[PDB]
């Protein structure tokens, strides 16, 4: 899979205006959603060469596990009885199924009109046996838990498979969750592409959205190095 | 509504402009009177002419502010259901069943 | 783009007032006929400016202007009465 | 409601619909009538072949991501859009050695034709029988009812 995207941001106060704009532009109001991601890295206690059976260089990378959680797990008592809609974001045995992903650093190129990232994904449906916890399974693969973050936001479905997410991110630790996006929302526009044509067509869709928001909110290509999960 | 208030204000401004025009006319004719040696209208000539300028100045202050309010309202009050159909028919249906 | 409307409107106001007073100065003061023609010109320009104000106002105005069980029971009746299957 | 739901959930993109799949207003509706006819003949057949033959017998018919607000609205009309089906249970007198049970189910899978499902079991664990049958033709249900009542239900 190839994910083409553009990012942006707005401060908490820009919320309502942005929601109103995206609602008119797309024709639909926002849809609330969340996801928990846990990132894993090769066990540092174990050490293996970084080469193939064909003696070809392999770069060590992180594995990302992601799933959803019922919203009720994110609403405490103070949050109680508050319209379960877009406005809520302001006031902020076996294993379960998971999405397993390994991504590559975005495609190189000066003057790229969008970010383009390859993503290898498979789906974990269930487990059984002695150590069936997703954690044990990751260890069995030779990986260890590194960090994890929660993301809550609203999304918009647009034409040609374009999706827009307005998100807030919180890292999770016993010491406490800290909001990586403290201050506002991370804006993301993207399309997932399973032929050159559809790639240039997808770029166009993103470019038209960028064009349509120019003046109001700017969408740009983030730094490749900021989208590289390789271990080092 | 708010838009109705804005439109009403604009209409009021139009009225003001009209007034300005009328008193422009008055001013002209009465200036014609003053040049002929009738000074009795000097109070009325200048009054209508001054009331014109005052009315025009008031309209200018009112109109310029209204334009500013429009610019400030961009994104706020101003842009930059089939479930309803169903309830109609169900209402209609239960009404047929129980007249 | 609205700032342009503000600028045009302000310029129009200044033009209107200035032209009014200045025309008022121009008369009182075929030279006389020429002066009359000039007066006609100024006045006409002023009127056109009024129409311009009207255009602006119109522009602004245009800117402003531009359960389940109940259903299951109800359908149960509807379908029954409609087939007339009872027939007994 | 369906097109919108089809757009909300899956596509990330646009709707996909079929007349045949999406066809039914009126055609789905007519079936309601034809089924009523079909059910009438079936009850006639049952009276003749069964009710009249075995004295105590009688018949009882019985009913067979978060968009959820939408699915609930559509679910409400499942009553109108379901393939019509009724189950006719035939009550038979209990023999003191064994209790025979017989029931038929009528349905219209394509909305305009009829399928008849007959289940019969009169267990005596020495004699125990079970039939699970499906017929598209009333002629054959008469023949099978006859066969059943003859051997198993009759004295």
């Amino acid at each position: 899979v190839q994910q083409l995207s553009l990012f942006g941001s707005i401060g908490d106060d820009g919320y309502d205006l942005l929601i109103s704009t995206l609602t008119t532009i797309s024709g639909n109001p926002p849809l609330l959603y969340n996801s928990l991601c846990t990132v894993w890295k090769p066990n540092p206690s174990y050490d293996v060469e970084n080469v193939n059976s064909r003696n070809q260089l392999v770069e060590p990378n992180r594995i990302k596990l992601s799933k959803e959680v019922p919203f009720s797990y994110l609403i405490d008592e103070t949050m109680m009885d508050k319209p379960l809609n877009f406005r809520i974001l302001k006031s902020f045995e076996s294993c379960s199924p998971w999405s397993l992903q390994i991504s590559d650093i975005p495609a190189a190129g000066n003057n790229r009109s969008v970010s383009m990232q390859t993503i290898a994904e498979t789906i974990i449906l269930s487990s059984a046996g002695k150590n069936s916890s997703v954690s044990s399974l990751m260890n069995g693969l030779g990986y260890v838990f590194e960090f994890q973050y929660l993301t809550i936001g609203v999304k918009f479905f647009m034409k040609h498979g374009l999706i827009l997410e307005l998100q807030k991110i919180w890292q999770i630790e016993e010491a406490g969750n800290s909001q990586i996006t403290s201050g506002g929302f991370l804006l993301k526009a993207y399309i997932n592409v399973s032929d050159i044509d559809r790639i240039n067509y997808t770029e166009t869709a993103l470019m038209n959205l960028k064009k349509e928001l120019q003046g109001y909110i700017e969408l740009s290509v983030p730094d490749r190095q900021s989208m590289d999960s390789r271990v080092a | 509504p708010y838009i109705q208030e804005r439109l009403k204000s604009l209409n009021d401004i139009e009225t003001q402009l009209c007034s300005m025009l009328q008193e422009a006319s008055q001013v002209t004719f009465i200036f014609g009177e003053l040049k002929r040696g009738n000074e009795s209208v000097k109070p009325q000539f200048e009054n209508h002419v001054k009331q014109f300028y005052e009315r025009l100045d008031k309209s200018t202050t009112q109109l310029r502010k209204e334009i500013q309010l429009l610019d400030e309202n961009v994104g706020t009050r101003l842009l930059p259901q089939d479930t309803e159909k169903m309830e109609e028919q169900l209402d209609l249906l239960s009404a047929i069943l129980d007249p | 783009s609205n700032q342009a409307l503000y600028e045009k409107l302000e310029q129009t106001r200044t033009i209107l007032s200035v032209k009014l007073a200045e025309l008022i100065n121009m008369t009182t003061i075929a030279v006389a006929t020429t002066s009359v023609m000039m007066v006609n010109n100024q006045t006409m320009q002023l009127i056109k400016n009024v129409q311009d104000l009207l255009i602006l106002t119109r522009s602004i105005k245009e800117k402003w202007l531009l359960d389940e069980k109940q259903i299951e029971e109800l359908l149960d009746n509807c379908i029954e009465t409609f087939v007339a299957e009872k027939t007994t | 409601k369906k097109t919108l739901r089809s757009r909300i959930s899956s596509p990330h993109g646009l709707i996909n619909l079929n007349v045949d799949d999406d066809i039914l207003i009126i055609r789905p509706i007519l079936g309601k009538v034809r089924f009523a006819n079909y059910k009438l003949l079936l009850k006639k057949i049952i009276k003749d072949y069964v009710l009249d033959i075995v004295p105590g017998s009688s018949i009882t018919e019985t009913e067979v991501e978060n968009i959820t607000k939408l699915n609930k609205e559509i679910r409400a009309f499942d009553k109108l859009l379901n393939i019509p089906r009724r189950e006719l249970k035939i009550n038979l007198p209990l023999t003191e050695h064994k209790s025979p049970n017989l029931s038929l189910m009528l349905e219209s899978p394509n909305y305009c034709n009829a399928l008849i499902h007959i289940k019969f079991s009169a267990g005596t664990e020495a004699n125990a029988v079970s039939f699970d049958t499906t017929f598209s033709d009333f002629k054959e249900v008469e023949d099978f009812l006859h066969f059943i009542v003859a051997e198993y239900i009759q004295q």
